[PDB]
Protein backbone atom coordinates (compact mmCIF):
# COMPACT_ATOMS: atom_id res chain seq x y z
CA UNK A 1 0.00 0.00 0.00
CA UNK A 2 0.97 3.67 -0.32
CA UNK A 3 -0.57 4.74 3.03
CA UNK A 4 2.71 3.45 4.41
CA UNK A 5 4.08 6.41 2.41
CA UNK A 6 1.65 8.86 4.05
CA UNK A 7 2.61 7.34 7.42
CA UNK A 8 6.37 7.70 6.80
CA UNK A 9 5.65 11.26 5.64
CA UNK A 10 3.65 12.37 8.69
CA UNK A 11 6.01 10.40 11.00
CA UNK A 12 9.38 11.75 9.94
CA UNK A 13 7.83 15.21 9.77
CA UNK A 14 7.01 15.15 13.46
CA UNK A 15 10.38 13.46 14.11
CA UNK A 16 12.42 16.22 12.49
CA UNK A 17 10.41 18.38 14.88
CA UNK A 18 12.56 16.67 17.53
CA UNK A 19 15.88 18.27 16.62
CA UNK A 20 14.16 21.54 15.71
CA UNK A 21 12.95 21.85 19.29
CA UNK A 22 16.26 20.57 20.66
CA UNK A 23 18.11 23.27 18.74
CA UNK A 24 15.57 25.73 20.09
CA UNK A 25 16.19 24.54 23.66
CA UNK A 26 19.92 25.09 23.13
CA UNK A 27 19.74 28.39 21.23
CA UNK A 28 17.19 29.89 23.60
CA UNK A 29 19.24 28.75 26.61
CA UNK A 30 22.11 30.68 25.08
CA UNK A 31 19.90 33.65 24.17
CA UNK A 32 18.62 34.05 27.72
CA UNK A 33 22.12 33.60 29.16
CA UNK A 34 23.28 36.40 26.86
CA UNK A 35 20.36 38.70 27.68
CA UNK A 36 21.10 38.39 31.34
CA UNK A 37 24.84 38.85 30.97
CA UNK A 38 23.93 42.06 29.18
CA UNK A 39 21.68 43.27 31.99
CA UNK A 40 24.55 42.59 34.40
CA UNK A 41 27.22 44.18 32.21
CA UNK A 42 25.04 47.27 32.02
CA UNK A 43 24.72 47.40 35.80
CA UNK A 44 28.48 47.29 36.15
CA UNK A 45 28.98 49.95 33.49
CA UNK A 46 26.80 52.46 35.32
CA UNK A 47 28.19 51.45 38.69
CA UNK A 48 31.72 52.18 37.50
CA UNK A 49 30.34 55.48 36.23
CA UNK A 50 28.84 56.50 39.59
CA UNK A 51 31.84 55.26 41.56
CA UNK A 52 34.28 57.29 39.50
CA UNK A 53 31.99 60.30 39.82
CA UNK A 54 32.18 60.18 43.58
CA UNK A 55 35.91 59.33 43.55
CA UNK A 56 36.92 62.38 41.51
CA UNK A 57 34.68 64.46 43.76
CA UNK A 58 36.40 63.22 46.94
CA UNK A 59 39.79 63.91 45.33
CA UNK A 60 38.88 67.54 44.55
CA UNK A 61 37.55 67.59 48.14
CA UNK A 62 40.90 66.72 49.69
CA UNK A 63 42.92 69.34 47.80
CA UNK A 64 39.96 71.79 47.76
CA UNK B 1 16.23 4.52 -15.70
CA UNK B 2 14.27 7.78 -15.78
CA UNK B 3 12.26 6.52 -12.77
CA UNK B 4 15.42 5.69 -10.81
CA UNK B 5 17.10 8.94 -11.77
CA UNK B 6 13.92 10.61 -10.53
CA UNK B 7 14.19 8.95 -7.13
CA UNK B 8 17.87 9.90 -6.93
CA UNK B 9 17.34 13.53 -7.93
CA UNK B 10 14.86 13.88 -5.06
CA UNK B 11 17.10 12.01 -2.59
CA UNK B 12 20.26 14.06 -3.26
CA UNK B 13 18.16 17.24 -3.39
CA UNK B 14 16.57 16.82 0.04
CA UNK B 15 19.96 15.72 1.36
CA UNK B 16 21.89 18.70 0.02
CA UNK B 17 19.15 20.97 1.39
CA UNK B 18 19.64 19.38 4.80
CA UNK B 19 23.40 19.93 4.45
CA UNK B 20 22.75 23.65 3.89
CA UNK B 21 20.45 23.98 6.90
CA UNK B 22 22.83 22.09 9.19
CA UNK B 23 25.63 24.61 8.62
CA UNK B 24 23.32 27.61 8.95
CA UNK B 25 22.21 26.28 12.34
CA UNK B 26 25.60 25.35 13.75
CA UNK B 27 27.30 28.64 12.82
CA UNK B 28 24.41 30.30 14.69
CA UNK B 29 24.85 28.28 17.86
CA UNK B 30 28.57 29.00 17.58
CA UNK B 31 28.15 32.76 17.38
CA UNK B 32 25.84 32.73 20.38
CA UNK B 33 28.25 30.69 22.47
CA UNK B 34 31.17 32.92 21.53
CA UNK B 35 29.14 35.93 22.65
CA UNK B 36 28.37 34.24 25.97
CA UNK B 37 32.10 33.64 26.49
CA UNK B 38 32.89 37.22 25.44
CA UNK B 39 30.42 38.73 27.94
CA UNK B 40 31.55 36.43 30.74
CA UNK B 41 34.99 37.95 30.13
CA UNK B 42 33.99 41.59 29.74
CA UNK B 43 32.28 41.04 33.11
CA UNK B 44 35.15 39.54 35.09
CA UNK B 45 37.16 42.60 34.15
CA UNK B 46 34.38 45.09 34.65
CA UNK B 47 33.83 43.75 38.15
CA UNK B 48 37.55 43.87 38.85
CA UNK B 49 37.60 47.59 38.10
CA UNK B 50 34.27 48.17 39.87
CA UNK B 51 35.36 46.63 43.18
CA UNK B 52 38.76 48.31 42.86
CA UNK B 53 37.05 51.68 42.62
CA UNK B 54 34.92 50.69 45.63
CA UNK B 55 38.03 50.11 47.74
CA UNK B 56 39.63 53.35 46.54
CA UNK B 57 36.62 55.43 47.49
CA UNK B 58 36.15 53.83 50.87
CA UNK B 59 39.77 54.85 51.46
CA UNK B 60 39.45 58.43 50.21
CA UNK B 61 36.34 58.90 52.35
CA UNK B 62 38.51 58.00 55.33
CA UNK B 63 41.23 60.46 54.39
CA UNK B 64 38.66 63.26 54.37
CA UNK B 65 37.08 62.00 57.60
CA UNK B 66 40.52 62.22 59.23
CA UNK B 67 41.35 65.83 58.28
CA UNK B 68 38.20 67.32 59.82
C1 LIG C 1 17.24 17.33 13.10
C2 LIG C 1 17.44 16.65 11.78
O1 LIG C 1 16.47 16.32 11.11
C3 LIG C 1 18.82 16.39 11.29
C4 LIG C 1 19.11 16.53 9.93
C5 LIG C 1 20.35 16.17 9.40
C6 LIG C 1 21.35 15.67 10.24
O2 LIG C 1 22.53 15.14 9.80
C7 LIG C 1 23.64 16.01 9.71
C8 LIG C 1 21.10 15.58 11.63
C9 LIG C 1 19.85 15.93 12.12
O3 LIG C 1 19.72 15.74 13.48
C10 LIG C 1 20.97 15.19 13.97
C11 LIG C 1 21.93 15.19 12.79
O4 LIG C 1 23.00 14.60 12.78
CL1 LIG D 1 13.21 30.00 15.65
CL1 LIG E 1 12.82 33.16 21.39
CL1 LIG F 1 10.63 15.78 0.57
Amino acid sequence: EEEKRRVRRERNKLAAAKCRNRRRELTDRLQAETDQLEEEKAELESEIAELQKEKERLEFVLVA
Amino acid sequence: SQERIKAERKRLRNRIAASKCRKRKLERISRLEEKVKTLKSQNTELASTASLLREQVAQLKQKVLSHV
